DNA sequence: CTGTATTTA
DNA sequence: TAAATACAGACCTAAGTCCTTGAATGCCGC
DNA sequence: GCGGCATTCAAGGAC
């Protein structure tokens, strides 16, 4: 081997706002903003792999044309979160003179904006206030709560949601058409099912399946990509008899190499997000799983503790 | 288009060094007469004015009065690269987005072309009206710089007292105080270190020590300082050039009761 | 038993100060022909290869090949314990352990005995690079260091371009841009000022600024540095010593 | 009243710089035959005792013992006003509130005036016991400071050995070891760089590196420094220029 | 939540 | 003088590391 | 003798 080829995430990364299959309303708003100009300050939030960084990148490209090189300051906020960075480099770029078309502005992209420190986040407010007529800020984060309220006060807020199955399927079919890949409907359904609304993860799984087996079929997908781990745990707690829950814990989880701490964390998360049972039952189950987790975190993590967890949950469900 | 050629780049290097620690962003206005630059301090307490005439350049060119918004830190970084024996050429094209600094060696053919991005400085053009003062003297820059450096170690406030043709510099701090008394004298064989003073009214002002240090940091463009006092007006601290000057307008303290 | 006796004690200090920031741990290979050393940066971006022959040593005795694994952050302090007019002596027993450094004055009578505990670096360092490059230039070390430190302020990436009798350093950053252009000239009145260039094919590639600043820290050894570039090959920055040389194989950035 | 016309401001500048980072606020006792200064660090390991006689001054006048409390940092900041061509004049009155320092130049048109406000500090009694010391060495101050700064890099504990008329400074750290060995030296051509040694019993002791680094700060006072070692008494570190002298009493562990 | 400051009825 | 709503009561310490960040220390360069 | 930069460390915050 001498070299590798570009991954389908990067090779088929959209370069225009039309190629994005995300939320139609916000994408159309971004297209209209790019067509008209006067882009306002914004923060885009959502879950990983739904088209947040790509959307802002294509928006900046379409807005600035050939002036992207000298009009876009793209920094990973987690990479550069120091208050000194905002004080010196961001400030100098904001005051920098640049002759631009009468509807376009310099764009500051702050990727992973949720990781910025408090000092830089507070220092950015006056920087974005005094140079708001020639410098525009677009934050890309996963949690809006990590950004201070005054920072959110001066900008538009774009909450991206999980991609629907139809959009992911359409993008996947477009990729297969552009790559000439042998596929099966069951394989694409499995890819979507294990994607859980993350387009990047779906694309990566599809590319890995093609490179490893060649045929996108459900059997191959489940062989190379395991089924979502929380679903087995959810089936495990919701068992009617203790024997079945013990069997799932033994075979699907313990004999497959899943660590005890992972199992207890997944059970905690599933019971937190569970909706089939009542509130009191859920809180009592979380109590028992938390006690077992406390036992595991001391290094007592074995199969006996998880067996006791399931037995005590089944006692709780036994009225 | 503008193409201004200096005699030594070190001259502009010292000019930029003189007023780089007080202001940060300066509008350089270029006209057929020369270059004028006025900048207000971030605290709006010390104003910096600078004039460089057409006779301070080896070659001068201007087709229209042009404004250049420059950051002094970046300018110092660019000018630090040059040496003492290079010709410095400032070049600006139409629709100025950046300024080119050419350093040309006279003994070799090596050329160093640097680029500096301009800044948008939304500052108003004000007029520095000249009015007759009450006291105007000239004393060597080095001595004044030494007095400021010794007196700043006690307090941040400096009282200037010109009375009875005596100059009194007072620094009243937390630990003791310091007083410097100067009597003007005319020394024949070198007038360079003489003190030429004209006093009409005895003036009592008070200034900030930090601004005084920022002003004396420019004690490399001349031998003496033209120091002009006024009781209701900011004082003028001037360093004369071959064809221009560097003035500092320093607003005094509040002379309460 | 390794026993080395230098001409001047500051020459080893000047050698080690070149490696002070770009290298942490080194494996000195001691043989009958001299001391060899090869090291890789923590980021594995530059490679340092030092060779000092028996000429630099006033005395030399190496019974068998020796491997001395040592840390530079301590040897720098140990050499800083000497003087400008001292002489240095390296002592190592049959089994490599606790290298001994002896500082002796020639004007007076003084003995400075220092010890350094060795460390076992498992990775071996014996690779040698012998390949023709597209361009070979030579310029004074002070001038090259001046350009590197002057253009490092503009950005973190410095592009070197070799074209027909033209040498270009470009540095484009956020505060502006800069370009230094030189021509190869021959100075008969002083030979250590002239700049030589032999090119086979034009080159254009970019390095990081901080690694260049670390390499130019070796300018205190030789007054002239050679710079060898090739396409898809590491760049060779060579300071020639009296008995050997020191070479940095520094790797460019991906385009 | 107190009127002390110094020979040069640089002399007092260096004498004050000798113990910058040792103590902060101390009281100088000024009496007719000279000025004494006693200070103790909070670690209770070093005693700084500075005696300056009348002969060290170009003019000295005082008729009543006085105590003058002051902070070292502000005093040094005041001395920064001095240059190489001005002389110091210290004026104190019967009511200690502020010392008046006058800088006098050869040209009578440049006269400087400054004031130093006194602070009140609880003084400590004098440690002037002359207990017998086993060994006595005398070595150049610059060389000694060089050895101290060299051995402080390896370990924080410097071992001093006076043994078989050999002087050994040992610094065994985690990265390695250090050993500087010197022999007695008498010179007839430069009577300032010599290694004088008078040994009665061999002396083995260990001292802190930071303490010795603080002591060697007074190397600007003298070209050579005299060290007296005892196994049961604090070691003495002595600098002197012509008549004014300074001692550090280090209590070994 | 109670309790208080502010605005408008 | 009542509706009508905002909206304020209050801020913890040991501990573990990692991170930032101001400021002092430290050294080299000039 | 300052001037400048780099390094280190302590104070607060977060989980
Ligand atoms: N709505 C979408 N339409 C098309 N491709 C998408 C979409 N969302 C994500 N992708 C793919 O995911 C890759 C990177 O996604 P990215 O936008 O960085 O995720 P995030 O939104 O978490 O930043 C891109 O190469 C892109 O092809
Ligand atoms: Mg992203």
């Amino acid at each position: 081997t001498l070299s590798l080829q570009l991954p389908w995430v990067e090779k088929y990364r959209p370069q225009v706002l039309s190629d994005i299959v995300g939320n139609k309303e916000t994408i159309d708003r971004l297209q209209q903003i790019a067509k008209d100009g006067n882009m306002p300050h914004m923060i885009i939030s959502g879950m990983p792999g739904i088209g947040k960084t790509t959307s802002v990148h294509c928006l900046a490209h379409e807005l600035l044309g050939r002036s992207y090189a000298d009009g876009v300051l793209e920094l990973n906020a987690s990479d550069d979160r120091g208050i000194d960075v905002v004080r010196n480099q961001i400030k100098h770029f904001a005051q920098k003179k640049l002759h631009l078309p009468p509807g376009k502005h310099k764009i500051v992209i702050l990727d992973e904006a949720d990781s910025m420190t408090a000092g830089a986040q507070q220092a950015l407010r006056r920087t974005m206030e005094l140079y708001s007529n020639s410098t525009r800020f677009a934050f890309a984060c996963n949690q809006s709560n990590k950004i201070i309220e005054p920072l959110q006060s001066r900008c538009a807020i774009l909450r991206y949601s999980k991609l629907s199955d139809e959009d992911v399927l359409k993008r996947l079919l477009q990729i297969i058409k552009l790559e000439d890949v042998k596929y099966t409907n069951d394989g694409l359904e499995a890819i979507i099912f294990t994607a859980e609304g993350d387009m990047r993860q779906a694309i990566n799984n599809l590319q890995s399946t093609v490179a490893g087996h060649g045929l996108v079929n459900a059997d191959n997908v489940f062989k190379i990509v395991d089924s979502p781990h929380p679903l087995i745990v959810k089936k495990m707690l919701l068992a009617s008899n203790l024997e079945d829950s013990i069997q799932i814990l033994r075979t699907d989880l313990w004999k497959k190499g899943y660590s005890s701490i992972d199992i207890v964390t997944t059970s905690f998360r599933v019971t937190k997000n569970l909706a089939q049972v009542k509130e009191s039952v859920r809180l009592e189950m979380i109590k028992e799983i938390g006690l077992t987790h406390m036992r595991i975190l001391e290094g007592v993590g074995t199969y006996l503790q998880l067996a006791s967890m399931l037995a005590k949950i089944h006692k709780l469900n036994n009225k | 288009m503008l193409e201004a050629k200096f005699e030594e780049a070190s001259l502009f290097k010292r000019i930029i060094d003189g007023f780089k620690d007080c202001v940060q962003l300066v509008n350089f206005q270029c006209k057929e007469d020369g270059i004028i630059a006025q900048a207000v301090d971030d605290s709006r307490v010390l104003l910096v004015s600078l004039e460089i005439g057409v006779e301070a350049f080896q070659e001068y060119r201007c087709d229209h009065p042009v404004t250049l918004g420059m950051d002094l830190t970046s300018l110092s970084k660019i000018l630090r690269c040059g040496n003492n024996t290079d010709t410095l050429t400032l070049i600006a094209d139409n629709t100025p987005d950046s300024i080119i600094l050419l350093f040309e060696d006279t003994k070799k053919d090596r050329i160093a072309e640097y680029s500096l991005k301009l800044m948008d400085i939304d500052a108003d053009f004000l007029k520095i009206e000249e009015l007759q003062y009450d006291s105007t003297l000239s004393l060597p820059s080095s001595e004044f710089s030494k007095i400021v450096r010794d007196l700043s170690q006690l307090s941040d406030s400096i009282n200037i007292m010109i009375t009875k043709e005596t100059i009194k510099f007072v620094a009243d701090g937390d630990i003791g105080s310091g007083s410097v008394i100067i009597k003007p004298f005319v020394d024949m064989e070198h007038p360079e270190t003489s003190i030429k003073l004209e006093m009409d009214q005895p003036v009592d002002l008070t200034f900030g020590a930090k601004y005084l240090l920022d002003i004396i940091k420019g004690s490399s463009l001349s031998d003496r300082v033209g120091i002009r006092l006024s009781s209701e007006a900011p004082a003028l601290f001037q360093f004369d050039l071959k064809s221009g000057f560097l003035q500092f307008f320093l607003a005094p303290k509040f002379n309460d009761e």
